[PDB]
RNA sequence: UUUUGGAAGGUCUUGGUCGGGUGGAUCUUAUAAUUUUUGAUUUA
RNA sequence: AUACUUACCUUAAGAUAUCAGAGGAGAUCAAGAAGUCCUACUGAUCAAACAUGCGCUUCCAAGAAGGACGUUAAGCAUUUAUCAUUGAACGUUCAUUGAACAUUGAUGCAAACUCCUUGGUCACACACACGCGGAAGGCGUG
């Protein structure tokens, strides 16, 4: 997929990436992680869940693989029944764009606190 | 005594005394007298090796690991030498120690 | 310990189940809540796409057509009209079969909204606490309304028409009332 | 305390969620009240057994540690829980 | 830490699905912070029936879910 | 009256029997020591594969996890 | 006394990992979490001779075309069954545990 | 009536010393029948006069510290 | 519907009910780990077929610190067995000695007299020094002539224990090298405050 | 004569224009016992 | 906004680099604890941010990548569309009684069309060898 994932990044740095998290069942969830926690409960935006069927599993044995996708959208997956997560797509907006966006979010937040201080007066 | 009720910083010593004079005295013996033990695991992997460290969780470093299991379909018994291993204690069923 | 309510921008000094339930049912929370969710949707619908539109590089361009701009007052007016009309088209449902089956033997079990058994126990349970001061149900049978055209019902309502094309109707209907 | 995802599950109260269970059952219905321990209570529940049938519970209470995931509605994509920078209005004293 | 919200089901006939095919119907006499559940008049339903004595208590690990058979 | 820790204290120095979770395997030996997490350290144990001995084991250590119960013989 | 700290001394070291599933994983540790969520760049991972759930969990992780070559795999702690260290590494150096030393001086 | 929580119910059930059909976790688990002589918080239950009967000639087992997690279900037979 | 109508109807407008078909996992009856578990007693042969044991050497590295701590404590106890024979201590009454410590270095002995003559006539005074540096160590031993002004010098309200001798607060005790039953100095695990 | 370091000037390129019973984040400890990390998902 | 009333609730703990010395806490007993603790002290390693490079490495225009929760499409091949009791006829068929999604599906094999979203459709040049500013990562220095 030649995506070249950041060699020194873990979960909090992986935010808004498009993941391919894999579970104990062998089902795959694909989508933007928007949040995790201590127990690895993930949210997953626009998520699609794919299985292989039992029948297509025979072809998977030691190729074109009719994976079955249902569309779960905004789901919020659990840390108990997962196995492992990888990264599939990079996010939409680049590091400069994410950086300028975070600057604007912080300026707006400081401004809202100034407005709270004004209404408190 | 209850676990919160012990204190801070007694708790480590109370674990260590539980290690020396508890059920842990087989893994206590095996690390200090370097005798080989035989770990049976949940996935049929018998393991014959010498123990380097202990855990509360029975996370165990193992050195010069023999491991051996059984492919039952007939049977081929397969063995593998793994020299430096770190084994989680969840899989560990029973630690047998030879004299 | 502290439960920050992101909508209310207030705190709960010590989290427990009962102050959470009582806060999330609280009318102040529901009002700021509804304002926020409406607000996020009207922002996302308002927010223009503004794609990059990577312009390619290209004889047969001989025809030239006149663009049509508008005045800034005219822009703001037609945008306001479109806002009101989107808000109508989303909200409006179609009555008809309520007004059609008005006299029916089992209208008052089926369309009267919590006598249906399926959604029925909801609307009793979804009723809000009525702490401030100030139904046609299953009892209705056939012999309640024996003859509907004795006691005059209103006619079937005349169908609705786009005002943009209201000028282009058939003038002078056959058969005056 | 909670952390972001179970706070989201505390947010999506009274709205149409869909749960897979570890058995493969995917309940679906309105979410009466979730707890912090992810025990979730649901209403007007339409259920899919592992065998492929469908039935209708009225009033289910599925335990948290057999939830496979839960799907909330789409709009909570845009939620103030996700805002990384919203500053705190002077915590109580 | 939080005790579960089975207060609405306090006397109403509930149906546990226990473990994956065990289905037990009783009346919810009790609940603790683990969803250990005390049922009265447990009557295990196989798809044949089998009654389960006067009182019973069922492990909150084994319990998957429970339905209110009684109206609320 | 009795709880698992008093029964387990009094269990010490007895030919104990241990059914694991799995019913394939049971260890009959003399109980040496037990923690608060109910880990089991035993001596000169005896295997039973579905009931029949496959050998005498020696001093042995079961994790608290895999054992379904312990009995006094 | 926990041994995850041992693994925390092992950033940029090349191990293999066998999972409770049966998946075998080859590729360096970039870090390790408190409860042993081990993140691993430059993986190629294999499944020895078979488990159908493991077959699905192998293929579906992208770049299968049964060695699957992946840039970056986070692995959850309760999936890691056993982890094979490099034999070049000296265990006498790592198990010394400066925290356990300080605690001996704390006593 | 009132609430009968599980801890207090098993203690009442311990005083009365009535017989117990205790069940187990899955297909391996063998239905034990006994009389409770005591429990704990982790639901490790020392049961007296145990008779194990396979899943559908029950054999005695004596007195047992039964582990907590393997229990599915207590009943009074 | 829920409490407010507008966004519950329009905005949230949730997901389609989702398509189901056949799972891959096992439908509870067979979730098993491994009921066919090993029968270890065969492997008691193969360890003979396994046949030295490598040096542990890390528990040695901790055991060196533990043994050094016990050896330093034992050297302490050897200094504990090894104060009537001592020539610095004068065989006066122990009850008429007052100990002072936390003393400034440049404090002259005549000043020590001057702060101490207020209560009783002083018999003799030994301020303790290093024997190799000859810096004043910071503590001194005073015997008065009576016990009662040693006690009034021990009773401290407005006086000694808290007096600022050469712009520093000092500490003022009865001598416990002779008096109390179990006393060890700082070198010997004891000491006060 | 060469190398290194510091200073100054000129030229080019890129970027910008002390306290706190405060909260949050990370890591330890309760916390290896039924609810996510100390295993009941290689189906025997 | 203010007042009044009611209901509910009021504190898990600790740390924020690590190691070795300088000095302090100038250690309450006859010259000394050991240790442990702190620091605008120093030295070493590590982590984070920022800047700069790497004659770093890779990816950037009818087609290429991804998707269709679209069709052609009942395309073709295969399979399946409850149990129990009683009566009758020669295991089957029919009838009665009691109990509990969908065939145009499902599964496999493809193939084609149409549609969708993204991208430096850059600057230079259009020629016979054996460029700047973008995006993602690695390393180095400060
Ligand atoms: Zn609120």
């Amino acid at each position: 997929s030649k995506i070249q994932v950041a060699h020194s990044s873990r979960l909090a740095n992986l935010i808004d990436y498009k993941l391919r998290v894999l579970t104990q069942d062998g089902r795959v969830y694909i989508g933007q992680l928007m949040a995790f926690d201590k127990h690895m409960n993930l949210v997953l935006n626009e998520c699609i869940e794919e299985r292989v069927p039992k029948t297509q599993l025979d072809k998977l044995r030691p190729l074109n693989i009719k994976v079955e996708k249902r569309v779960l959208g905004l789901t919020i997956l659990r840390g108990e029944q997962i196995l492992s997560t990888v990264v599939e797509d990079k996010p939409l907006l680049s590091k400069k764009e994410r950086l300028v966006r975070d600057k604007k979010e912080k300026k707006q937040a400081q401004k809202q606190t100034k407005l709270r201080k004004e209404k408190e007066k | 005594r209850p676990k919160h009720e012990l204190s801070r910083a007694e708790l480590e010593e109370l674990e260590e005394f539980e290690f020396k004079h508890g059920p842990m005295s087989l893994i206590n013996d095996a690390m200090v007298t370097r005798t080989p033990v035989i770990i049976s695991l949940r996935n049929n992997h018998k393991i014959i090796a010498r123990v380097k460290a202990f855990d509360r969780h029975c996370n165990m470093v193992l050195e010069n690991v023999k491991e051996l299991w059984t492919e039952k379909k007939n049977v081929i018994n397969r063995e593998r030498f793994i020299s430096k291993l770190f084994l989680r204690g969840d899989s560990v069923i029973v630690v047998l120690k030879t004299p | 310990t502290r439960y920050y309510c992101e909508y209310c921008h207030s705190y709960l000094t010590h989290d427990t189940l009962s102050v959470r339930k009582s806060h999330l049912v609280g009318k102040n929370h529901l009002r700021i809540t509804a304002d926020y969710y409406r607000n996020k949707a009207r922002d996302i619908i308002n927010k223009h796409n503004h794609k990059r539109r990577h312009i390619g590089k290209r004889s047969s361009q001989n025809e030239t057509l006149k663009v049509t701009c508008l005045s800034n007052k005219e822009k703001r007016h037609i945008m306001h009209v479109k806002k009101m009309n989107q808000k109508e088209l989303a909200q409006t449902s179609i009555d008809t079969l309520k007004l059609l089956y008005d006299g029916s033997p089992g209208y008052s079990k089926v369309f009267v909204d919590a006598n249906r058994f399926d959604i029925g126990d909801l609307v009793k349970a979804s009723k809000l606490p009525q702490r401030a001061n100030e139904s046609r149900s299953r009892d209705e049978t056939c012999e309640s309304n024996p003859f509907p055209r004795l006691n005059n019902p209103k006619k079937l309502e005349p169908p609705k028409i786009l005002s943009q094309w209201s000028n282009t109707i058939p003038k002078t209907s056959i058969f005056y009332s | 305390m909670n952390g972001i995802p179970v706070k989201l599950l505390n947010e999506a109260q009274g709205h149409i969620v869909s749960l897979e269970l570890t058995t493969g059952a995917t309940y679906r219905g309105k979410l009466v009240e979730s707890e912090d321990s992810m025990n979730v209570q649901l209403r007007d529940v339409i259920a899919t057994e592992p065998q492929g049938a469908v039935t209708h519970m009225d009033q289910i209470f599925v335990r948290g540690s057999q939830i496979k995931f839960i799907v909330v509605p789409d709009l909570l994509k845009n939620a103030p829980l996700f805002k990384k920078n919203s500053s705190r209005p002077m915590p109580p004293i | 830490v939080s005790t579960p919200e089975l207060k609405k089901y306090m006397d109403k006939k509930i149906l546990l699905n226990i473990n994956g095919s065990r289905k037990v119907a009783g009346i919810l006499r009790g609940y603790d912070i683990f969803l250990n559940v005390v049922l009265d008049d447990a009557m295990e339903i196989n798809g044949n029936n089998h009654q389960l004595g006067l009182q019973t208590v069922i492990r909150g690990n084994s319990i998957i879910s429970l339905e209110a058979l009684d109206a609320i | 009256p009795v709880n698992p820790k008093p029964f387990l204290k009094g269990l010490v120095n007895h030919r104990v029997g241990v059914k694991l979770k799995f019913n394939s395997t049971e260890y009959r030996g003399t109980l040496v020591s037990t923690d608060n997490y109910f880990n089991l350290q035993l001596n000169e144990a005896e295997e039973f594969v579905a009931g029949v001995s496959h050998g005498t084991l020696g001093e042995i250590f079961i994790r608290c996890n895999n054992v379904l119960y312990i009995r006094e013989l | 006394m926990k041994l995850v700290n041992f693994l925390k001394k092992l950033r940029n070291e090349q191990v293999t990992i066998e999972l409770k599933n049966g998946t075998t994983v080859w590729g360096t540790l970039q870090s390790v979490s408190p409860q042993m969520n081990a993140i691993l760049t430059d993986v190629k991972l294999t499944l020895p001779q078979s488990n159908g759930i493991a077959m699905a969990s192998l293929y579906l992780t992208g770049g299968q075309q049964n060695i699957a070559s992946l840039q970056y795999i986070n692995i959850r702690g309760n999936t890691i069954r056993q982890i094979i260290l490099p034999d070049s590494l000296n265990l006498d150096s790592l198990l010394v545990d400066q925290k356990q030393l300080n605690s001996l001086r704390r006593s | 009536k009132a609430m009968v929580p599980p801890i207090n119910c098993i203690f009442n059930f311990l005083q009365q010393q009535t017989p117990v059909t205790i069940w187990l976790f899955e297909q391996i688990g063998i239905r034990i029948k006994g009389k409770i002589v005591g429990f704990d918080e982790f639901m490790n239950v020392v049961i007296d006069e145990a008779v194990e009967i396979p899943v559908n000639k029950g054999t005695p087992l004596g007195k047992i510290l039964l582990k907590g997690d393997n229990i599915t279900l207590i009943t009074s037979a | 519907l829920s409490k407010y109508p507008d966004d519950v109807s329009r905005l949230f407008k949730p997901r389609p009910p989702l398509s189901y078909k056949r799972p891959t996992d096992y439908p509870y009856a067979k979730r098993q780990t491994n009921p066919n578990i090993t029968g270890v007693a065969n492997l008691l042969s193969t360890s003979l077929k396994h046949y030295x044991x490598x040096x542990x050497x890390x528990x040695x590295x901790x055991x060196x610190x533990x043994x050094x701590x016990x050896x330093x404590x034992x050297x302490x106890x050897x200094x504990x067995x090894x104060p009537n024979v001592d020539p610095h201590i004068k065989d006066t009454d122990p009850y008429r000695t007052i100990f002072i410590g936390r003393l400034p270095y440049d404090l002259d002995e005549i000043e020590l007299q001057k702060y101490f003559v207020k209560f009783g006539e002083i018999e003799k005074i030994r301020i303790v020094k290093d024997k190799i540096t000859q810096k004043s160590k910071g503590y001194a031993f005073i015997v008065f002539k009576d016990p009662i002004s040693s006690k009034m010098a021990f009773k401290e309200i407005g006086v000694h224990r808290g007096i600022q001798i050469k712009d520093r607060i000092c500490i003022v005790d009865i001598e416990r090298g002779r008096t109390v039953k179990y006393f060890k100095p700082r070198r010997l695990g004891g000491g006060l405050g």
